[PDB]
């Protein structure tokens, strides 16, 4: 009586045939593909919301009620563990762990003689599940480590996230990608694929993060561990970026620019595409809020007051190190960084090098009438005219989203090297130097805004003598915060540094003046500096996750 | 006759549901049923949704629809409803378990006309109504937007003048220093291109108007031992208030039986085919009429659409959607159809098979017209959509009963087989790129652009074995026993059968011997029932570890569309990427069928020969495995949701119905039908994950388990602060200010955080009852049917867009008319928070400002009709001429807590128009 | 029944203006009235000669009255309930 | 190594109207009829077709457009015409021995 | 009213054709002889491999 059995599932692949050794290159593309289309507008895996809360940027939007809950994480003030971003982020990052969890326990089933690519595929996939852990560590300081992939559904309830400290935590993340390192290949030809250098170097942020101890109840640091920045210099060395063949560019602009997708200094990327059979392409969504009001909408990420003065530099050649934020930057009487124009689009220049468009301070560049300013970011958006862009609901570009950075690289080493302190400042200043220069030299399409709008560009490198140990740091910290302004790790810098606190509430107190949303804005010192674990996900793993301090 | 005479059984009088005119008998018996919750939003379909006996279960609650025997689950608006013969609910388990496997919600056995024996008859019935637009929600004017914006401004300190929206403000302040407003002046044009000139516009206005009901039926019946035959022709079509939305249908009913031999072998058939084509409203259209403000003009100067330019909020014009969508027509045709064969080889013995089948065709082509609407624009993007759905579901069933009368033992035994098989399936066409952009040229051929292809099928299957004993003694004690063994194609092989058992005991205590004094007392009737049904209304594919290839093809709102294709070479595309697998669901091999056992008492009486009728009904339904989707813990990542049997639910609840029927010496025959019912439901067991994230209640912040279905917690509002003072002694909390909500310390802790929320939602009413008034006098037959809700509490979203300004996601939206009278320092006699730009309170948060008290009273129903005397009607060969008029929705009454209007509809669904309605009935 | 009573018809185009013997140009694009004078007139002391606007429409700028042109003046124009700005600028036709 | 599926979908639909008033007469040995009529006829046909490629179970129950992975194509056409006639018909018969 | 089932298997393999049916006519006399309503329907299920 086969009537109860004669109709079967239409269109799927079950669980059993799943495991078949012909769909690991599918499952292998399956999690490389949930990083370009598991993301949202209010929730990208550039992490851009929830870099609001730094100095950078504001949130944009119509007003403050545009996205409440990132008004409430800006300004520090009414953030409750019951708010759905927060929710929507962690499940988010645990969904591209599950999916490069399932390719990787398929592949472990796997004859090496037959697939002789195994060990390069599952290497692959533990660097994509490292990559979501680092995420989801710097946005919660206690995460879940999901790092067993033979692990039943069943058996997901039992996790807790303080089954291991804070230490043992980093070192989990950092085994991902030291095995990474060991099994991938030096180059590879198909640029969507991780290449060995790139593990190295996410590994090297992996400890430069480890070394900053969080130890104790507090997020307060705990002082700084010399092994850590010891391997964080042995696995930044040059020999390995050179055996990748990964370089600084000769331009700035290039690392954003869409006809230079996959240069030199990209060193690992999130590919998207467009014309691919897809309804829309797999666009940059992620990013499709930030788009300028002249394209249509949304009008969000907007650049701050702060960070253009930050851009705004001396008549020697170095920037203001305390009197920066004093007045606002002038065009036409003082030197400015080149970078400025490659990062915020400010009135009265050309958008994205289109001379076709001219920002204005009008109500057709601000959506918000004022409140957010009118700068306008251009690290992630791109010309009107190229068609690179779309609308899909939301306008979304195909410009490839760069993970990993030659200058990250190098501004890491430098950084290990101050931290070291054994008479090595002057390699690190040599670094810093580098990337001065290169920026001095990126004006290979402002060169006419001299001429057409005064702008002075003034950038010098610095003498190889000895610095202090502080002198040499807060040099670092200006030029990171110059170099990757607008790129959505100016946040997580302040908190792994440890001043967090004092630069945001020097940040609310200056912008309070020129931007009404900050009259109450408040951050608490040990509080503030991570995301709370979700009250869903608590309540749902009754017992087993402990909220972080202060909440 | 109630037919299982004992079990909680109500028998509907189609008499009076045919009088209310609606397409959808169901909506009809709205509230003519104890017991019964049937909402309907008001769209030109009838479309409605039935609970009865209260939330039973954690799946699909629909109740089963059994027409002519055949059982169904879809709507009842795509049928004819004006060839109903009887119309009874059974509610109890017991009862309505021997009517199928997928009874757990309750069973409605729809008895269609069939030609009565040795005579013909012909009626024709026509019907014309308007319906309008009467919950009109009062927004803001132009002159009124500009004043809320102002006093939002200076309430929050900052210059009016700067609101850029073209508005200039003459304003000072008074002898206490509060602001005033002398006057405003508007730029012409909202523009720089002088495209756009400023105007007052009545958007509800603009995109309503005053629709056309027509209804024709003409049916045709002929009957006799020889066999009878039923013929019906039906043509409905109703114009909806809101512009460019309408519903039509055609339907053509046929049923027949013969009776061969002497009494052996009756073949009968009952067949119907309906064809419904329907313009649906778009989502969300009264919210964009209510969004939208009013400066904006409906046409620009060019005569294109107008729409937001400048400095506006982003809303498309409303008249705009409609006349693009109104292309958007689908044709469904549905094919109800069965064919029984009768066998009665001697005196009690019957061998009845049935044949059923449901075919049900949805074809539909949707549209994309480019538009630009000021700054709102979709980039010129084309595109058409062509889908076609199918549904089929064949029904083969066989019976056996044996009927014995010895003495005075009255014995009847019935032992059936049924199977059911339903197979689905749809696939749909979408083309892009054209140049005329009309319907006559919009076709995937005449396309040149981007092309994709979407399809699916499922299916199911059901067998069940039951059978079915009642014995009766001396008429006066009643026993039924009835049990079923049901297995489904959704379950493992393992799990795939299931038993369930049901009693029911019966005593017609009026035919004891020892009350024959009590004369007056007509009838008495004790019953009582205890039974079990089986529920596996689930997905098809429940118990599998679903792989889905998800090319991503398929349009996503935000770019989540969790696709599987990476342009791993690094090219930008330009082909085809390479694809995957991504994980839907995980497998389930322990499922089995949820257990839902219900337990009936019941009291029919009668008095002053059966002039006095009614029931009482006592019910305690307990639902246990409930087949529920939780939802995965979080870290087990995308597709953790998986079927479990780890439900439990409660349902207690009280039923009366009432009736007195009596003339009158001067001739007025009065029909009194009342009911009043009431119930109470309590979830007791639920999984952790699904507590935790509160798709049944508490919002995510606390379990639901031990409250109400759909309960939610939220703050507390006591009142708004006043003064400085007030807002000093009130414990801190974030935003306060003069003017704000304030939250009430739960804990006393001092501090307003997210602990201090509590229970203050419960969507279930104290009571519901209706009363229904039939008076006949001198030809004149008035009817009135009322029905009211009381104890019923509602989350209103009308009210945070009215009584806020800049509560919604962007700001300078139109808002409702009660926002003026806010509180102010000029104004103190209120309790609406005063206006500000900033939700620095963030009053946007789930509290008992926003749950109203949504008690009502409406007179659903009245009809005044004539008859014309049957000497002129014999004159004129007709047997029967009525004329009638009729109204329905036309009255409420609702609490004054109510700040909105039509409690029933409190959102922003489609409206409830009034309708007004002429009609005539002939009977040749 | 809905209408707030605020006029909004309003037409405040503008038509011509005459600053003593010489014509203007108008823009409505920008609401722009440019005025040329032969590179040596007195440009501090114009009267406002004749000035048709529309029916039912009032300017700020009166006719008769004497003006200093050295820089754009504001002029608004007032319909019922509704306005428009206009900028007049005088050029001393340079080569 | 081509796998493809085609999910094909078609409708004809036609409908008429007709008409007709017929009287007749038998007076003596004359018999004559006399029918007019009127006669409206509509047809609608339409059809669509949805194309995928990529497939790889290559089983009917695993091949539908959604399980597919490739490139898709879309067909779609409609037609239709309608009549229009007026007729009549006269008889005449003669002692059932002329007609 | 009448019921049909035909089904053919060709000779060559893998083609085939089935087809149900179902017949319902009908007519009603009313008055004496005036006003004659009648009806004829017919639904056909055909399955075709070629
Ligand atoms: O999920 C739990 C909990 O989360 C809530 C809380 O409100 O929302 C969050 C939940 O919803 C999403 C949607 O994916 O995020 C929405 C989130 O996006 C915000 C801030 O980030 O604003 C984003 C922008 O979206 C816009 C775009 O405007 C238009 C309107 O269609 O889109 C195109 C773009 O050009 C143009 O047509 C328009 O400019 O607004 C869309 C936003 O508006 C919503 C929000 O309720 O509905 C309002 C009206 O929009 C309409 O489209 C009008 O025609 C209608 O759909 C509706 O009447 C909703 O439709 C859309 O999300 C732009 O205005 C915004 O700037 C916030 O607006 C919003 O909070 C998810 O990411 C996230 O999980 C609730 O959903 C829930 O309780
Ligand atoms: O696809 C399988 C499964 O989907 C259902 C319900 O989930 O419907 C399929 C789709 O049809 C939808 C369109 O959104 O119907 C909504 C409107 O279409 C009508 C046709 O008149 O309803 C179709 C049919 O299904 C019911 O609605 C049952 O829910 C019946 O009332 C009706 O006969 C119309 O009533 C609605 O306005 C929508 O339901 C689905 O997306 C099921 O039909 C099917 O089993
Ligand atoms: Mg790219
Ligand atoms: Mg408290």
């Amino acid at each position: 009586d086969d009537f109860l059995d004669r109709q079967v599932p239409q269109g799927i692949v079950t669980g059993d045939q799943i495991a078949s050794p012909e769909y690991v290159d599918n499952l292998v593309i399956s999690a490389y593909a949930i990083w370009a289309t598991g993301d949202d507008i209010n929730s990208s895996f550039s992490l851009w919301n929830y870099d609001v809360r730094s100095d950078d940027c504001y949130k944009g939007g119509s007003g403050t009620e545009d996205g409440g809950v990132f008004n409430a994480l800006e300004i520090s003030k009414g953030i409750n563990t019951t708010d759905w971003n927060i929710n929507d982020i962690w499940k988010r990052l645990y969904q591209c762990i599950t999916r490069a969890n399932t390719a990787l326990q398929s592949l472990d089933q796997m004859d090496e003689k037959t697939y002789p690519l195994k060990n390069q595929r599952i290497a692959e996939m533990r660097f994509l599940r490292g990559h979501a852990h680092f995420m989801l560590k710097q946005l919660f300081k206690k995460i879940v480590i999901v790092n067993d992939e033979n692990m039943e559904p069943d058996a997901y309830n039992e996790l807790s996230n303080t089954t291991y400290t804070n230490d043992e935590q980093w070192q989990k993340i950092a085994d991902d990608f030291q095995f990474a390192y060991d099994n991938l290949p030096e180059v590879q030809i198909e640029k969507g694929r991780p290449a060995q250098a790139a593990a190295a170097a996410y590994l090297a942020k992996t400890y430069l993060y480890k070394a900053y101890r969080q130890d104790g109840a507090d997020n307060a640091l705990t002082g700084i561990n010399e092994e850590d920045l010891k391997q964080v210099v042995k696995y930044t060395d040059p020999l390995i970026m050179a055996k990748g063949g990964y370089g600084l560019e000769t331009d700035y602009s290039m690392n954003f620019l869409p006809q230079y997708e996959n240069g030199a200094e990209s060193v690992w990327a999130i590919q998207y595409s467009i014309n691919d059979g897809t309804y829309n392409g797999n666009l940059n969504w992620g990013m499709g809020l930030t788009t300028p009001q002249i394209l249509g909408c949304c009008d969000f990420h907007k650049p701050s007051q702060n960070l253009v003065n930050a851009f705004k530099t001396d008549s020697q050649g170095k920037p203001l190190f305390s009197t920066y934020d004093n007045e606002n930057y002038e065009v036409a009487t003082d030197n400015v960084d080149p970078r400025l124009f490659h990062t915020v689009g400010m009135p009265g220049f050309p958008y994205k090098y289109n001379e076709g468009y001219i920002i204005q301070k009008n109500d057709d560049w601000s959506r918000s009438k004022g409140l957010y300013g009118y700068y306008v970011s251009l690290k992630e958006n791109v010309d009107p005219d190229c068609d690179c862009l779309k609308k899909g609901s939301y306008w979304a570009s195909s410009l490839n989203h760069i993970v990993i950075r030659y200058a990250d690289v190098l501004l890491m080493r430098a950084e290990a090297l101050i931290q070291l302190n054994d008479g090595r400042i002057t390699d690190a200043i040599s670094l810093i130097n580098e990337v001065r220069s290169r920026a001095a030299g990126s004006t290979m399409l402002i060169f006419n805004y001299k001429e057409d709008y005064g702008v002075n560009f003034k950038v010098t490198p610095y003498d190889l003598k000895a610095y202090a140990q502080d002198e040499a740091m807060k040099m670092l910290k200006w030029e990171r915060r110059v170099e990757f302004g607008m790129e959505s790790s100016r946040f997580f810098d302040l908190v792994r540094w440890g001043e967090a606190k004092d630069v945001i509430n020097a940040y609310y107190v200056t912008e309070a003046s020129r931007c009404s949303i900050y009259k109450n804005a408040g951050f608490t010192e040990n509080k503030n500096e991570y995301l709370p674990v979700p009250f869903e996900q608590i309540s749902a793993s009754n017992g087993n996750y402990t909220q972080n301090f202060g909440w | 006759r109630k037919a299982d005479l004992t079990g909680a059984v109500s028998v509907v009088k189609v008499d009076e549901i045919q009088k209310q005119g609606e397409n959808n008998p169901v909506k009809a018996l709205q509230g003519r049923v104890p017991g019964m919750n049937i909402t309907a939003d008001g769209n030109p379909s009838g479309s409605a949704t039935v609970r009865i006996r209260g939330i039973g279960t954690l799946n699909n609650n629909d109740p089963l629809y059994i027409i002519d025997g055949v059982p169904t689950k879809a709507g009842m608006h795509e049928l004819n409803g004006n060839d109903i013969e009887s119309i009874q609910v059974l509610k109890d388990a017991a009862s309505a378990s021997i009517y199928g496997s997928r009874a757990a919600n309750g069973v409605i056995i729809i008895t269609t006309k069939q030609g009565k024996k040795g005579q013909i008859k012909i009626n024709f019935d026509a019907s014309v109504s308007a319906s309008m637009y009467q919950s009109k929600m009062n927004v803001l004017n132009t002159e009124q937007y500009g004043r809320a914006m102002w006093q939002a401004y200076v309430n929050d300190g900052e210059n009016p003048n700067g609101n850029a929206l073209g508005y200039a403000y003459n304003w000072g302040y008074n002898a206490d220093g509060n602001p005033v407003l002398y006057g405003m002046t508007l730029s012409k044009y909202l523009d720089s291109k002088n495209t756009m000139p400023v105007a007052d516009t009545d958007w509800f206005d603009e995109i309503t108007r005053t629709g056309v009901i027509q209804q024709y039926n003409l049916s045709v019946s002929n009957g006799s031992e020889k066999g009878s035959s039923f013929f019906s022709l039906g043509y409905y079509k109703n114009l909806g208030v809101i512009k460019d939305t309408d519903f039509d249908r055609f339907s053509a009913r046929m049923n027949s039986d013969y009776k061969l031999i002497d009494d052996i072998l009756t073949i009968g058939q009952h067949f119907t085919l309906n064809r419904t084509s329907e313009v649906q409203a778009p989502g969300g259209i009264i919210e964009t009429a209510l969004d939208i403000p009013s400066a904006i003009p409906v046409y620009a100067s060019d005569g294109s659409w107008g729409g937001p330019v400048g400095g506006w909020p982003d809303r498309r014009n409303p008249r705009a959607v409609l006349e693009y969508n109104k292309d958007n027509r689908y044709t469904y045709w549905r094919m109800f159809g069965d064919a029984y064969v009768n066998l009665t080889p001697f005196k009690g013995f019957n061998l009845r098979s049935t044949f059923g089948l449901d075919y049900a065709n949805k074809q539909a082509r949707y549209f994309t017209y480019p538009y630009q609407e000021g700054t709102q624009t979709n980039n010129g993007k084309s595109a058409v959509e062509a889908k076609q759905e199918h549904w089929t579901k064949w029904m083969w069933n066989a019976i056996a009963t044996y009927q014995l009368e010895v003495g005075k033992h009255r014995g009847d035994v019935m032992i059936g087989m049924e199977l059911n098989r339903e197979d689905d399936s749809h696939f749909s066409g979408y083309k892009e790129d054209f140049s005329i952009l009309t319907p006559d040229y919009m076709w995937p051929d005449a396309g040149s652009g981007t092309a994709q292809a979407y399809g699916a099928g499922e299916g199911y299957s059901l067998v069940s074995f039951f059978g079915k004993m009642n014995y009766s003694y001396a008429d006066r004690y009643l026993l039924s026993l009835t049990l079923r063994r049901d297995g489904s194609s959704r379950f493992g092989k393992n799990h795939r059968y299931a038993t369930f058992p049901s009693v029911s005991l019966g005593w017609r205590i009026t035919q004891e011997n020892f009350m024959k004094e009590l004369t007056w007392l007509d009838d008495l009737k004790l019953r009582a029932s205890w039974g079990q049904t089986g529920n596996q209304e689930i997905s098809n594919l429940a118990r599998y570890t679903i792989y889905a290839p998800n090319y991503g093809t398929t349009d996503s709102f935000g770019g989540q569309s969790y696709g599987t294709a990476y342009d791993i070479t690094g090219s930008n595309g330009g082909g085809v990427l390479p694809s995957g697998f991504k994980r839907n669901q995980i497998g389930n091999d322990n499922i089995k069928w949820e257990t839902t056992t219900q337990t009936n008492v019941g009291i029919d009486f009668s008095l002053f020969k059966q002039s006095l009728y009614g029931s009482l009904e006592y019910y305690y339904k307990k639902a246990t495995d409930i087949l529920t989707e939780m939802a995965g813990v979080g870290v087990l990542g995308e597709g953790g949701s998986r079927w479990i049997n780890s439900g439990a639910m409660k349902n207690q609840g009280f039923e009366f119905n009432l009736g007195y029927r009596n003339k009158t010496a001067f001739g007025l025959t009065y029909d009194l039908n009342g009911n009043i019912s009431t119930y109470r439901n309590e979830i007791l067991e639920l999984p952790e994950t699904v507590a935790a994230n509160g798709k049944f209640g508490g919002n995510g912040v606390k379990s639901v388990v031990g409250h109400t279905y759909g309960a939610q917690v939220g703050y507390i509002a006591d009142g708004i602060f006043k003064s400085q003072d007030e807002v000093d002694n009130h414990a801190t909390q974030e935003g306060a200010a003069v003017g704000r909500i304030r939250y009430r310390d739960i804990d006393h802790n001092g501090v307003i955080d997210e602990r201090d929320q509590n229970w203050i939602y419960d969507p279930t009413p104290s009571f519901s009852y209706g009363l229904n008034i039939y008076l006949e006098y001198k030809n004149f037959d008035l009817t009135m049917f009322w029905q009211g809700v009381q104890g019923v509490d509602i989350i209103s979203d009308v009210k945070k867009k009215s009584d806020f300004w800049s509560a919604s996601n962007v700001g300078f939206l139109n808002k409702g008319t009660r926002l003026l009278n806010a509180w102010s320092p000029t104004n103190p006699n209120s309790d609406i928070p005063a206006l500000t730009r900033s939700d620095t309170n963030n009053e946007q948060r789930v509290s008992t400002y926003f749950v109203e008290n949504g008690s009502f009273l409406k007179l659903r129903n009245i009809q005044l009709g004539y008859t014309v005397p049957a000497v002129i009607s014999k004159k004129m060969r007709m047997d029967r001429l009525r004329f009638y008029c009729s109204a329905q929705n036309l009255l409420t009454i609702k609490s004054k807590n109510f700040t909105g209007e039509d409690p029933e509809n409190p959102n922003f669904s489609y409206p409830i128009p009034v309708n007004i309605t002429f009609g005539l009935n002939i009977g040749f | 029944d809905f209408k707030s009573g605020l006029r909004l018809d309003g037409d405040v185009w503008v038509n011509s203006i005459r600053l003593d013997e010489y014509a203007g140009t108008v823009d409505y694009q920008n609401k722009a009235i440019v005025v040329g004078v032969p590179y040596d007139y007195d440009i501090t002391r114009m009267v406002v000669t004749e000035m048709n606007l529309s029916e039912g429409a009032k300017a700020s700028i009166a006719i008769g009255e004497t003006i200093d042109f050295s820089l754009p003046v504001s002029l608004t124009v007032k319909n019922g309930d509704v306005q428009m700005s206009y900028t007049i600028t005088v050029k001393r036709d340079e080569a």
